[PDB]
C-alpha cells in the first residue's frame, strides 16, 4: 500500500511550517547580537571550555544543529568571513525573515515558484538601487571615510569605545601592507598581519608594531636578544646532525675508518653553518630544528637563532624584509655557496617581555614596512574575542580600499530599499507582485532589531525612519534623507553622512545576494524523507 | 523506537535578566571567598589537592587556582587573579575584591532599566580618570638607595 | 487482509492456507482413528501431562475426540460429528470420522485438477442421494417369526463388540446384550440397565443379574432378608423436615414448653411412618437420607429401610418391582406397592449389595461387569454401551444390512452406475465419492493384515455382478456371503455413518477463508 | 519543530503528543480505501449461490461456520475504525431488511474503489460524495420500475416460496430448498397481523437440537419446550389436553415479607400440619374442579405435591422458562393464571397431542404439539448432523423470516441475479449525460461500481466477468430491458422471471441507501487522531 | 509533486548525515532505499532512463505507476496477464508511430532550436532562474566538442 521505505517521511505543510521554525531558531538566537546595542553570548562546552564572542559565524559553528535547513542558515555564516569578513549575523536574520514571510505567502495557496521568481526580481532590483544612490568614493571623504567604516564594525563588539585609539591602529595596518599586482591592482592581503593575544595591562596598551611580532622564543639562553642593524636569514631545513637517508646505508669493513664517519656527521653540519653565518647574518629563521650542537656557533659568535617557526609566519618576513626562502643548496652545482646578497634586512630584532613569555619584534624590516597587532587584555576569553572583532574590522577597510564605494549603515539601506520595492511590485507586478511585497518587509526586521536590542521605541522610530525614506523618493526637491538611518543611543532618527556611520556596499549586496539564494533552497523542501541511522547494522 | 524531531539536541538556551543579574552573584561568590585575605590582620586557609597535597596559603591567586568551578562567569575570575599574578607579585586578591564591587554597583543599574552599553562606556570614562589621579599622586623613587 | 493487516493479534488466510489447513487437520483426525476400526483393529491409551491424568482406554472414536482438544479449527467440526453419532444411535462413530476424512482426501486430490469447490459439492449431494436408495432398497425387514429377529438380534451385538476388547467373549457378552434390552419391553430408556463395575475376576465372570442390585445396606438393627415382601418406595423427607414455611419460629415464655413441641415433633415423626406401615410392607426406600428416629421405628416393626439409593436409583426400583414413587401416605388404596421374592443381600468383590431376587414386572437389568483393572471395566462399560444403545433402536427399527463391507460396496455401486450417466463436470466429484466408500472396507482389511488391494478389488467385481450380500469375511481373510456368516448392522447406524459424514464434509469443503480472532490469556 | 520551540521551551500541547499518530497529508483517503476494500474482497467470494463460506474462530475456541454478512463482520477482532464502520454496516441491513448484508459491504467497497481513480484526477471527496446522492437517487427511482406481487396468504404462496429460495439459495440448505423454503413461509403467515401489516418475531421460536438429519427438520404449530415431568411414572402422552396455566409453585403460599411467624403452644404445632395438609388437598383440588388434565407452573415443586399429581391423573412440567409459557398461553388460547383460587374453566388450553420425544440416547425430552385450534405461535425444529449444521440453519432460515416480512411491509418485488443491478447502471449513464456540467465522472464512477456486484457472481461462477456482463448489459439496450441476469448451473437461458430469481424491492433499496450513506461518511473524514500503543 | 516546472524538490536524509535537495527522478529513488522488492525495479527504471536519455526520470514513474493502477480494473475482470502483457506490446508500437507524426526534423546548426530545448529542462530544476546564463552555457559546452 503506502511506502515501504524504513525511514520517516513527511510531507504537506508540515515541512513547510518545521523549515521556518528550524530557521526562526537560528534568528532569535542571533537577534541579540546585532548592532551597537547587541551584547555578546556565551558558548560553554562539554569539556568545560568557555567562548564568549558576538560574532554571526563564531557562535553558529561551534553550536550543534540537527535540522537540514538549520544546518544552510549555518553554513551561510560561514561563506561570509571568506566573501566579506563582517557581515554575519544581517544575513542570518534576513535569510530567516525571508522564509518566515515566505510561508505567509504559501498558506494563502500562492505558488512557491511565483515567490522564488518574486524574489529574484526585487534581490537584482536592491542590487540595482544601491548601486545608483551611493553618495561619494574614497576622494572625497578621504582619511575620515576608513576611520568612520572601522567604527561602525567595531561598535557591535568590545572593542568599540568613544575615541579613536582601535580605529587608527586598523586603518594603519592596512595602509602599511598595499601590495600592487598586474593590471593595477592594489590589493591589500589582510591576512598577513600577525595578530597575538597576551593577558596584560588594559586594551588602551594595545601595541602597533611596524613591521612583524614573531610568536617564538630564542631557544638557548646564551645568545643576545637584542640585535640591532640585523640581518635576516629565512631558511627551511633542520639544523640537526646529518642523518643518512633509507637507501643510504654505513657498512664498514675496517675498524680503522669507524671513527672518521662519526665525526663526518657533525663536520658537514657545521659546514652549512658557517657558510650561513660568515656573510653577517644574525638572525636566522628555521622551521625545522636546530638540535643543541648547532645552538653553540650562534653562541659563539654571537647570532639569534630562532627555531620551530610557522611556515605561513616566514612568508609574511620574507616578503616584506626582502629575504629569499630558502631550502637547500642550489646555484649551479656550487658545493656552499648560499647566494649572500640576498639576505634580509631589519632595523632591529628585540625580545621584549609580553607577561611572563618569550615575543620577538622585528622593526620595519626595511624593505617594505609591514604591520603586526600585539592585543592586550584581561582574560583569554576578551583575547579570543578582541582577536575575532580585530579580523572583522580588518575586511572593512579591505573592501572599501578595493572597492572604492560605502553605503550609509545603521538601517539606512533597508528603509530605501522597503520604499523603492513596494512601488517596484506596483509597476510590473501582476501575480509576483506579492512577493516583492514581502521582500520589503523582510529587509525591514534589521532596522526593527536595532530597536529591540536598544530598548526603545519600536513601531515609532522605524515608523518615523521610513517617514524621511518615502519623501526622498516621491518628493523631488532634493531634500537628500536617502542617509537617514537610527541613534540608538538616542531614540530618533539621525543622519548617517554627518554622523560618520559608513559601511562597505558589498557587505549588503552580497548579503542580499547569499540570503536570497538560501531562502530559495529552503523553499523547496514541501517533501521531506528522512532515513534511520545506519550505525549497528 | 523513532527519534524526537529536535534542533540543538542536548544543549540548554538562557537569556534575560537570569544570566546578566546571574553573573553578578557568580562574582560576588568568588570575592567573598578572598575576602579575608587582603589586610595584613589575616588568616590562612588550608587548601587539599586532588594529588593529595595541602597548600595553606592567604594569597589571593594561590588559593583561586585551586578551586575548580562549574560557573562559565566564575572561570572569567580566576583567569583575572591568573593575569595579576604574572603581570605584577602582589596584585591579585584587591582585583577581585574590585572587580566584584563593581559589579556590585553595576547590578543596580540594571534594574534601572538601562542599557548595559550605557554602564560599560561610563566604566570606560572613569578607567581613563583613574590613571591620571596616580600619576598626579605618586612620588619618584631614589633606586640607588638602600 | 494481510497486506494492510487491520487486525491486534489476530491472523487469516483466503484460499492459500485456509484449504491447507483443513484438509491437514481433518485427514490427521482420520488417520488418528484409523488403526481403531475393523475387528482386528488395536485400542488406543490416552493420558494427561498430570494433576490426576486419569488414564482412559477408548476404541470408540466418539470418547477419543472428546478428550484429545484439537487445536485446528476445521478439525472440531469432525469431532462435534462423532458426538452427535454416539448421542444419536451409539456405533458407527469411528466409521463417520475415516469416511469424512476420505472425502477430503479426495478432495485435496481435486486441488491440482482445478475442480470448482461448488461442483464437488453438487456432485455429492446426487451421489448421497444415490447412496441413501442403495441403503434403502437393501434393508431387511423383520415383523412377525420372533425365532428369527431374535436370532437377528445376535449378529448386531455380535458386530458391534467384534471391535471391541470384548473379542473371545462373544458366547456370553452376546446374551448380555440381547437379554437386557429383551427385559425392557418397552422404550429404551437407556437408564433401567445400570452396569456396576466391580474389581477381581475376568470378563468370562460377569454376568447378567436376573433381580436388581443396590447399595446404602439395610439399617443397623433391621432384618436383611424377607420373603415374599411388599416392596413400598417413596421420596419423602423422614426427619428435620421444616415444613415449608419459611419464617416461623417457635416463640415460647418457658422451657418446659419446648420439651412440649419437641414431643410433638416425634410424635408427628412417628404418626407418618405409622402412615407408611399402613400398607402391610416389607421394605422401604427413601430417595432422601434417613435418620435415626424413623430408623428405629422400622426396626421395630420388622421392615427395612434403604436410606438415600440414588436419584435415578427409585425409578429403576419402579421400573423392576412393578410400583409407584408415592412420595404422600394419605391414601393406601390408591398406592400400587412392589413386588419380590428374595431381598437378601450378595457379596460381590468383598461388597456386601442388597440383591432384589425374584422381582415381578422386572423391566429393568444389572449387569455386574468384573474385569482384571479398572482400565478394562472403563473400556468393557463404553463397549456394553455401544451395543445396547443399537439394539435399543433395533426394537424400534428392524431393518437391518448386511455390514462388514457389504453395505458401503452396494453404496459405492449406485454412485458408480449414476456417474456414467453424467456429464464430466460432475462426474469426476462423484468418482471421488464412490472411491472413499471403498475405503472403508479397504481399512478394515488393512488392520488384520490382509491384501486389501486384492480383497477390495474382489468385492468390487463381486457386487459388479450381483451378489448383493457378499462381503469381507475377517476370520479366514476371503471374500463371504454375509446372509450365511451372520454379519449385519442396523440400517440406522448405517444410514447416519452415510448422511452426517457428507454433511460434515459439505461444511469443510465450502470453507475458503479462516478468520480466528486473538484468544485471551494465551501470550 | 515538535516537542521543542524555536526559543527552547518545550512545546507540549496535548498529553502523550510523542506516542500519538495524525495524518491529514493525501494518503488519509488512500488509507481509508486500502482498509475498506480488504473487507470488500474478502465478502465478495462469499457472494451469490456459488458462495463460499467462512470459517470464525471465537475467542473461546469455539468454531462457526458462517456464510451471512452480518455475522461474519460482527464476530471479527478488526481494530480498524474504518473497517468497524462497515461491521455496523452489516448490522443495519440485519436490522432493517435482513437479506443483504453480504452485497451491502462489496457495494461500499467497490463506490471508494471507483473513487479512489477519481481522487488522482483532482476531484474533491465531498463533490464525489454530491455525485453519488444525485447518481443513487436515479436507482432507486428506477428500481420501481417492473414490480408486481399476487400474494394473498390463502393458496397463492407460489410467489412467496420462490422468494425465500432466493434467500436460501446462497446459505447450505441448499439440499431442503423445497422442504424448508416452505417452513418459512407458512410460519411468518400463522403469526403475522395483516391489518397492521406486522410481523413479531417473539411468536416464532426457532430452536435446535442435534441428531437426524436436515430432512427432519419440522414446523411445530405450537411450543417446543424441555419437559421436567416430577414424577417418573406420568403417562407421556395426552390425547386431548385441558391445559391449566399457573404461575404459582405448588407450596404453601409464601409471603414477600418477613413474617417470623410465632408458635407458642402444641396446638399451634398440629394447626401447622393440617394447614399443609389441606393446602395441597386445596391446589390439586382446584385444578380438578376446572376439568383439567394438565399443568403448567413457571416455579419448582414439592415432593408432597408430586404423588398427588398421580393419583388424580394430572400431569405436569417444573421449572419452565420466562418467554416459553407466555408462548403456551397463545399456542393454547388459555390465559396465564396468578394464583390458584382464579382457576376457571375459562382460563383452560386446548391443545392436541402433548407428548415428548425421546432423542436418541439424549435426556432431554423436548415437547412435541402437534394439534391445537388457531394458534398464532409456531415453533421451527431444526435438526442435522452436527452443532455447525444447526446454528448456520438457524442463521439460514431467520433470513428467510425476515424477506416475509419485507413482503408483507412492501409487497413490491424485483428480480435478482445481478438483473438489478445491471439494469439501474444504465439508468445512471442514461442521466450522466442529462447533464453532464460538474458531477458527469461521478455518476459514472457509479454505475461502474454497480456493475461489481453482477460481475462478482460471475467469477464465483467460474465464468469470466467481463465477457459476461457485457453480453447482458448489451441484450438490455437492443431491446426493452428484462429480468436477465446470471446464474450458476444457468438453468439453460438468462432470463431471471423464468429461473424464478426474486428478491424484495425494498431490499435492494436499502442497498444502494446505506451504501452510498455510509461512503459519504468515510470520503468526508481528513484527519485520523488514533493513539499510539495500548500501555 | 516533482514534476513539471511547478513542482518542488525533495530532500531526503540518510542514515550517514549527508541529506541533498533533489528533483531528478533518478537521484530520489536511488536515495530513498525502498524495502519493497516491486519498488526497486522501478528505481532501476529511473537509472536507465539517466543512461539513455539522461531527462526521462521522473516522467518513467509517472507511466509505469498509471499502467500498473490502470491493470488493477483488468485484474478484476477475469483476463489474463499474459493477455495484458500481448496488449501494452500493441499499444507500444502504435504509440511511437504516433509521437513520430508529432516530430519535426531540425538540424544542429540553428543555435535558437538547441537553446530552447536546454532551457525546457531547466524550468523543473532550481536554476529555472538562471536561465539565462545556464542554458545558453549548455549549448555551448555541447556543440564545441562534437564536431
Ligand atoms: N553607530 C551606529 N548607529 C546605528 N547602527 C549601527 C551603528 N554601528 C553599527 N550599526 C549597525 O549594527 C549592525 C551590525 O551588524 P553585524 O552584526 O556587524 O553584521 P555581521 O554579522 O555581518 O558582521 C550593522 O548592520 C549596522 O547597521
Ligand atoms: N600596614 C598596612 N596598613 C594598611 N594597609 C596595608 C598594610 N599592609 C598592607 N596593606 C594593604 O593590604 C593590601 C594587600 O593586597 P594584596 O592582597 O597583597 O594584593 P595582591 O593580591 O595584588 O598581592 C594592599 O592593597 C595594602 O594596601
Ligand atoms: N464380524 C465382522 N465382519 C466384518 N466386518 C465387521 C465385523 N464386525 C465389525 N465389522 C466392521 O467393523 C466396523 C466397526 O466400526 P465402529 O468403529 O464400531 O464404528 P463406530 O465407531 O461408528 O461405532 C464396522 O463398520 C463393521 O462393518
Ligand atoms: N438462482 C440465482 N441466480 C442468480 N443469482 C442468484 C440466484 N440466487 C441468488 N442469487 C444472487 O446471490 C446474491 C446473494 O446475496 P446475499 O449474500 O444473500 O445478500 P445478503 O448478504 O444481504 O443476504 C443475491 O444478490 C442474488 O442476486
Ligand atoms: N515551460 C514549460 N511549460 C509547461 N511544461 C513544462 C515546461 N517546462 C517543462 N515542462 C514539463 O515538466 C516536465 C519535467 O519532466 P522531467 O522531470 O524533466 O522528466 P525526467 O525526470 O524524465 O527528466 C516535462 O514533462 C515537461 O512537460
Ligand atoms: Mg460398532
Ligand atoms: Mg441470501
Ligand atoms: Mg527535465
Amino acid at each position: 500500500g503506502p511506502l515501504s521505505v524504513f525511514g520517516d517521511r513527511s510531507t504537506g505543510e508540515t515541512i513547510r511550517s518545521q523549515n521556518v521554525m528550524a530557521a526562526a531558531s537560528i534568528a532569535n538566537i542571533v537577534k541579540s547580537s546585532l548592532g551597537p546595542v547587541g551584547l555578546d553570548k556565551m558558548l560553554v562546552d562539554d569539556i568545560g571550555d568557555v567562548t564568549i564572542t558576538n560574532d554571526g559565524a563564531t557562535i553558529l559553528k561551534l553550536l550543534e544543529v540537527e535540522h537540514p535547513a538549520a544546518k544552510v542558515l549555518c553554513e551561510l555564516a560561514d561563506l561570509q568571513d571568506k566573501e566579506v569578513g563582517d557581515g554575519t549575523t544581517s544575513v542570518v536574520i534576513i535569510a530567516a525573515e525571508l522564509l518566515k514571510n515566505a510561508d505567509e505567502l504559501v498558506k494563502q495557496k500562492i505558488h512557491p515558484t511565483s515567490v522564488i521568481s518574486g524574489y529574484r526580481l526585487a534581490c537584482k532590483e536592491a542590487v540595482r538601487y544601491i548601486n545608483e544612490n551611493l553618495i561619494v568614493n574614497t576622494d572625497e571623504l578621504g582619511r575620515d571615510c576608513l576611520i568612520n567604516a572601522a567604527k561602525t564594525s567595531m561598535s557591535s563588539k568590545i572593542i568599540g569605545i568613544n575615541g579613536d585609539f582601535f580605529a587608527n591602529m586598523v586603518v594603519d595596518a592596512v595602509l602599511a601592507i598595499k601590495y600592487t599586482d598586474i593590471r593595477g591592482q592594489p590589493r591589500y592581503p589582510v591576512n598577513s598581519v600577525n595578530i597575538l593575544k597576551a593577558h596584560g595591562r588594559s586594551q588602551m596598551e594595545s601595541m602597533l608594531i611596524s613591521g612583524y611580532a614573531l610568536n617564538c622564543v630564542v631557544g638557548s639562553q646564551g645568545m643576545p636578544k637584542r640585535i640591532v642593524n640585523a640581518k635576516i636569514a629565512c631558511l627551511d631545513f633542520s639544523l640537526q646532525k646529518t642523518k643518512m637517508k633509507l637507501g643510504v646505508q654505513v657498512v664498514i669493513t675496517d675498524p680503522e675508518k669507524l671513527d672518521q664517519i662519526r665525526q663526518r656527521e657533525s663536520d658537514i653540519t657545521k659546514e652549512r653553518i658557517q657558510k650561513i653565518l660568515a656573510t653577517g647574518a644574525n638572525v636566522i629563521l628555521t622551521t625545522g630544528g636546530i638540535d643543541d650542537m648547532c645552538l653553540k656557533y650562534f653562541v659563539e659568535a654571537g647570532a639569534m637563532a630562532v627555531r620551530r617557526v610557522l611556515k605561513r609566519d616566514l612568508k609574511r618576513i620574507a616578503k616584506a624584509s626582502g629575504a629569499t626562502i630558502l631550502s637547500t643548496l642550489a646555484n649551479l652545482e656550487g658545493e656552499e655557496t648560499f647566494e649572500a646578497a640576498m639576505l634580509g634586512q631589519a632595523e632591529e630584532v628585540v625580545q621584549e617581555r609580553i607577561c611572563d613569555d618569550e615575543l620577538i619584534l622585528i622593526k620595519n624590516t626595511k624593505a617594505r614596512t609591514s604591520a603586526s597587532i600585539i592585543l592586550r587584555g584581561a582574560n583569554d576569553f576578551m583575547c579570543d574575542e578582541m582577536e575575532r572583532s580585530l579580523h572583522d574590522a580588518l575586511c572593512v577597510v579591505k573592501r572599501v580600499l578595493e572597492s572604492k564605494s560605502v553605503v550609509p549603515g545603521g538601517g539606512a539601506v533597508e528603509a530605501a530599499l522597503s520604499i523603492y520595492l513596494e512601488n517596484y511590485a506596483t509597476s510590473m507586478g501582476s501575480r509576483e507582485q506579492l512577493a516583492i511585497a514581502e521582500f520589503a518587509r523582510s529587509l525591514l526586521v534589521i532596522p526593527n532589531t536595532l530597536a529591540v536590542n536598544a530598548a526603545q521605541d519600536s513601531t515609532d522610530l522605524v515608523a518615523k525612519l521610513r517617514a524621511f525614506h518615502n519623501e526622498a523618493q516621491v518628493n523631488p526637491e532634493r531634500k537628500n534623507l536617502k542617509w537617514i538611518g537610527l541613534d540608538l543611543s538616542n531614540g530618533k532618527p539621525r543622519d548617517n553622512k554627518q554622523a560618520g556611520v559608513f559601511e562597505p556596499t558589498i557587505v549588503k549586496v552580497k548579503s542580499l545576494k547569499f540570503a536570497t539564494e538560501a531562502a530559495i533552497t529552503i523553499l523547496r523542501i514541501d517533501d521531506l524523507i528522512k532515513l534511520h541511522p545506519e550505525s549497528k547494522d | 523506537h523513532r527519534p524526537v524531531l529536535v534542533l540543538s539536541q542536548n544543549t540548554k538556551r538562557e537569556s534575560g535578566r537570569k544570566v546578566q543579574s546571574g553573573n553578578i552573584n557568580a562574582a560576588k561568590t568568588i570575592a567573598d571567598i578572598i575576602r579575608t585575605c587582603l589586610g595584613p590582620k589575616s588568616m590562612m586557609k588550608m587548601l587539599l589537592d586532588p594529588m593529595g597535597g595541602i597548600v595553606m596559603t592567604n594569597d589571593g591567586n594561590a588559593i583561586l587556582r585551586e578551586i575548580q568551578v562549574q560557573h562559565p562567569a566564575a572561570k572569567s575570575m580566576i583567569e583575572i587573579s591568573r593575569t595579576q599574578d604574572e603581570e605584577v607579585g602582589d596584585g591579585t586578591t584587591s582585583v577581585i575584591i574590585l572587580a566584584g564591587e563593581m559589579l556590585s554597583v553595576a547590578e543596580h543599574f540594571l534594574e534601572q532599566q538601562m542599557h548595559p552599553t550605557v554602564v560599560i562606556s561610563a566604566y570606560r570614562k572613569a578607567l581613563d580618570d583613574m590613571i591620571s589621579t596616580l600619576k598626579k599622586i605618586s612620588i619618584p623613587v631614589d633606586i640607588s638607595d638602600s | 487482509a494481510p497486506v494492510n493487516i487491520f487486525k491486534a493479534g489476530a491472523d487469516e488466510e483466503r484460499a492459500e492456507t485456509a484449504r491447507l489447513t483443513s484438509f491437514i487437520g481433518a485427514i490427521a483426525i482420520g488417520d488418528l482413528v484409523k488403526s481403531t476400526l475393523g475387528p482386528k483393529g488395536m485400542d488406543k491409551i490416552l493420558l494427561s501431562s498430570g494433576r490426576d491424568a486419569s488414564l482412559m482406554v477408548t476404541n470408540d472414536g466418539a470418547t477419543i475426540l472428546k478428550n484429545i482438544g484439537v487445536d485446528n479449527p476445521a478439525a472440531k467440526v469432525l469431532v462435534d460429528m462423532s458426538r452427535v453419532q454416539d448421542d444419536e444411535v451409539g456405533d458407527g462413530t469411528t466409521s463417520v470420522t475415516v469416511l469424512a476424512a476420505e472425502l477430503l482426501r479426495e478432495a485435496e486430490s481435486l486441488i491440482a485438477k482445478k475442480i470448482h469447490p461448488q461442483t464437488i459439492i453438487a456432485g455429492w449431494r446426487e451421489a448421497t442421494k444415490a447412496a441413501r436408495e442403495a441403503l434403502l432398497s437393501s434393508a431387511v425387514d423383520h415383523g412377525s417369526d420372533e425365532v428369527k429377529f431374535r436370532q437377528d438380534l445376535m449378529n448386531i451385538a455380535g458386530t458391534t463388540l467384534s471391535s471391541k476388547l470384548l473379542t473371545h467373549h462373544k458366547d456370553h457378552f452376546t446374551k448380555l446384550a440381547v437379554e437386557a434390552v429383551l427385559r425392557l419391553k418397552g422404550s429404551g430408556n437407556l437408564e433401567a440397565i445400570h452396569i456396576i463395575k466391580k474389581l477381581g475376576g475376568s470378563l468370562a465372570d460377569s454376568y447378567l443379574d436376573e433381580g436388581f442390585l443396590l447399595d446404602k445396606k439395610i439399617g443397623v438393627n433391621q432384618p436383611k432378608r424377607i420373603e415374599n415382601a411388599k416392596i413400598l418406595i417413596a421420596n419423602t423427607g423422614m426427619d428435620t423436615d421444616k415444613i415449608k414455611i419459611f419464617g416461623s419460629r417457635v416463640r415460647v415464655d418457658s422451657t418446659a414448653k419446648v420439651a412440649e413441641i419437641e414431643h410433638a415433633e416425634k410424635e408427628k415423626m412417628k404418626e407418618k411412618v405409622e402412615r407408611i406401615l399402613k400398607h402391610g410392607i416389607n421394605c422401604f426406600i427413601n430417595r432422601q437420607l434417613i435418620y435415626n428416629y424413623p430408623e428405629q421405628l422400622f426396626g421395630a416393626a420388622g421392615v427395612m429401610a434403604i436410606e438415600h439409593a440414588d436419584f435415578a436409583g427409585v425409578e429403576r426400583l419402579a421400573l423392576v418391582t412393578g410400583g409407584e414413587i408415592a412420595s404422600t401416605f394419605d391414601h393406601p388404596e390408591l398406592v400400587k406397592l412392589g413386588s419380590c421374592k428374595l431381598i437378601e443381600e450378595v457379596m460381590i468383590g468383598e461388597d456386601k449389595l442388597i440383591h432384589f431376587s425374584g422381582v415381578a414386572l422386572g423391566e429393568a437389568c444389572t449387569i455386574v461387569l468384573r474385569g482384571a483393572t479398572q482400565q478394562i471395566l472403563d473400556e468393557a462399560e463404553r463397549s456394553l454401551h455401544d451395543a445396547l444403545c443399537v439394539l435399543a433402536q433395533t426394537v424400534k427399527d428392524s431393518r437391518t444390512v448386511y455390514g462388514g463391507g457389504c453395505s458401503e460396496m452396494l453404496m459405492a455401486h449406485a454412485v458408480t452406475q449414476l456417474a456414467n450417466r453424467t456429464p464430466g463436470k460432475e462426474a469426476v466429484a462423484m468418482e471421488s465419492y464412490a472411491k472413499a466408500l471403498r475405503m472403508l472396507p479397504t481399512i478394515i482389511a488393512d488392520n488384520a493384515g490382509y491384501d486389501s488391494a486384492d480383497l477390495v478389488a474382489q468385492l468390487r467385481a463381486a457386487h459388479s455382478e450381483g451378489n448383493t450380500t457378499a462381503g469381507l469375511d475377517m476370520r479366514e481373510g476371503t471374500i463371504g456371503d454375509m446372509a450365511i456368516l451372520g454379519i449385519t448392522e442396523s440400517f440406522q447406524v448405517k444410514r447416519q455413518v452415510l448422511l452426517s459424514a457428507a454433511e460434515a464434509a459439505e461444511v469443510i469443503l465450502r470453507v475458503d477463508n479462516i478468520i480466528k480472532a486473538a484468544p485471551r490469556k494465551r501470550v | 519543530t515538535l516537542a521543542f520551540d524555536e526559543y527552547g521551551r518545550p512545546f507540549l500541547i496535548i498529553k502523550d503528543q510523542d506516542r500519538k499518530s495524525r495524518l491529514m497529508g493525501l494518503e488519509a483517503l488512500k488509507s481509508h480505501i486500502m482498509a475498506a476494500k480488504a473487507v470488500a474482497n474478502t465478502m465478495r467470494t462469499s457472494l451469490g449461490p456459488n458462495g463460499l463460506d467462512k470459517m470464525m474462530v471465537d475467542k473461546d475456541g469455539d468454531v462457526t461456520v458462517t456464510n451471512d454478512g452480518a455475522t461474519i463482520l460482527s464476530m471479527m477482532d478488526v481494530d480498524h475504525q474504518i473497517a468497524k464502520l462497515m461491521v455496523e454496516l452489516s448490522k443495519s441491513q440485519d436490522d432493517e431488511i435482513g437479506d443483504g448484508t453480504t452485497g451491502v459491504v462489496v457495494l461500499a467497497g467497490a463506490l471508494l474503489e471507483e473513487a479512489e481513480q477519481l481522487l488522482d484526477r483532482g476531484i474533491h471527496p465531498i463533490r464525489i460524495a454530491d455525485g453519488y446522492e444525485q447518481a443513487a437517487r436515479v436507482a432507486i427511482e428506477h428500481l420501481d420500475k417492473i414490480s408486481d406481487s399476487v400474494l394473498v396468504d390463502i393458496k397463492d404462496t407460489e410467489p412467496l416460496i420462490q422468494t425465500a429460495k432466493t434467500t436460501l439459495g446462497s446459505k447450505v440448505v441448499n439440499s431442503c430448498h423445497r422442504q424448508m423454503a416452505e417452513i418459512a413461509v407458512n410460519a411468518v403467515l400463522t403469526v403475522a397481523d395483516m391489518e397492521r401489516r406486522d410481523v413479531d418475531f417473539e411468536l416464532i421460536k426457532v430452536e435446535g437440537k442435534v441428531g437426524g438429519r436436515l430432512e427432519d427438520t419440522k414446523l411445530i404449530k405450537g411450543v417446543i419446550v424441555d419437559k421436567d415431568f416430577s414424577h417418573p411414572q406420568m403417562p407421556k402422552k395426552v390425547e386431548d389436553a385441558k391445559i391449566a396455566i399457573l404461575t404459582c409453585p405448588f407450596e404453601p403460599p409464601k409471603p414477600k415479607t418477613k413474617h417470623k411467624l410465632d408458635v407458642t403452644s402444641v396446638e399451634d404445632y398440629k394447626a401447622l400440619q393440617k394447614y399443609e395438609k389441606e393446602k395441597f388437598e386445596e391446589m390439586i383440588q382446584q385444578i380438578k374442579e376446572t376439568g383439567a388434565n394438565l399443568a403448567i407452573c413457571q416455579w419448582g415443586f414439592d415432593d408432597e405435591a408430586n404423588h398427588l399429581l398421580l393419583q388424580n391423573n394430572l400431569p405436569a412440567v417444573r421449572w419452565v422458562g420466562g418467554p416459553e409459557i407466555e408462548l403456551i398461553a397463545i399456542a393454547t388460547g388459555g390465559r396465564i393464571v396468578p394464583r390458584f383460587s382464579e382457576l376457571t374453566a375459562e382460563k383452560l388450553g386446548f391443545a392436541g397431542l402433548v407428548q415428548e420425544i425421546s432423542f436418541g440416547t439424549t435426556k432431554d425430552k423436548m415437547l412435541v404439539i402437534e394439534q391445537c385450534k388457531n394458534s398464532r405461535a409456531v415453533t421451527i425444529f431444526i435438526r442435522g448432523g452436527n452443532k455447525m449444521i444447526i446454528e448456520e440453519a438457524k442463521r439460514s432460515l431467520h433470513d428467510a423470516l425476515c424477506v416475509i416480512r419485507n413482503l408483507i411491509r412492501d409487497n413490491r418485488v424485483v428480480y435478482g441475479g445481478g438483473a438489478a443491478e445491471i439494469s439501474c447502471a444504465l439508468a445512471v449513464s442514461q442521466e450522466a449525460d442529462k447533464c453532464p456540467t460538474l458531477e458527469q465522472y461521478a455518476m459514472r464512477a457509479f454505475a461502474d461500481a454497480l456493475e461489481v456486484i453482477p460481475m462478482a457472481l460471475s467469477e464465483n461462477s467460474g465464468m469470466n466477468p467481463i465477457q459476461t456482463m457485457t453480453e447482458v448489459r448489451a441484450r438490455q439496450v437492443k431491446e426493452m430491458n428484462p429480468a436477465l441476469g446470471i446464474d450458476c448451473l444457468h438453468k439453460g437461458t438468462n432470463d431471471m422471471k423464468q429461473q424464478h430469481v426474486i428478491e424484495t424491492l425494498i431490499g435492494k433499496k436499502q442497498q444502494i441507501s446505506l451504501a452510498t450513506q455510509m461512503v459519504r461518511m468515510i470520503l468526508k473524514i481528513d484527519d485520523i487522531r488514533k493513539p499510539g500503543e495500548s500501555e | 509533486t516533482s514534476l513539471g516546472p511547478k513542482g518542488m524538490d525533495k530532500m531526503i536524509q540518510d542514515g550517514k548525515g549527508d541529506v541533498t535537495i533533489t528533483n531528478d527522478g533518478a537521484t530520489i529513488l536511488k536515495q530513498m532505499q525502498v524495502l519493497h522488492p516491486a519498488a526497486r525495479m522501478l528505481v532501476e527504471l529511473s537509472k536507465a532512463q539517466d543512461i539513455e536519455a539522461g531527462d526521462g526520470t521522473t516522467s518513467v514513474v509517472i507511466i509505469a505507476g498509471s499502467l500498473l493502477d490502470s491493470c488493477t480494473k483488468l485484474l478484476q475482470k477475469g483476463i489474463h496477464p499474459t493477455i495484458i502483457s500481448e496488449s501494452f506490446q500493441k499499444a507500444l508500437e502504435k504509440g511511437i508511430e504516433i509521437l513520430t507524426d508529432m516530430s519535426r526534423p531540425v538540424e544542429l546548426s540553428d543555435r535558437e532550436t538547441l537553446l530552447n530545448s536546454a532551457t525546457t529542462s531547466l524550468n523543473s530544476k532550481v536554476v529555472s532562474q538562471y536561465s539565462s546564463l545556464l542554458s545558453p552555457m549548455s549549448v555551448n559546452a555541447v556543440m564545441k566538442v562534437i564536431d
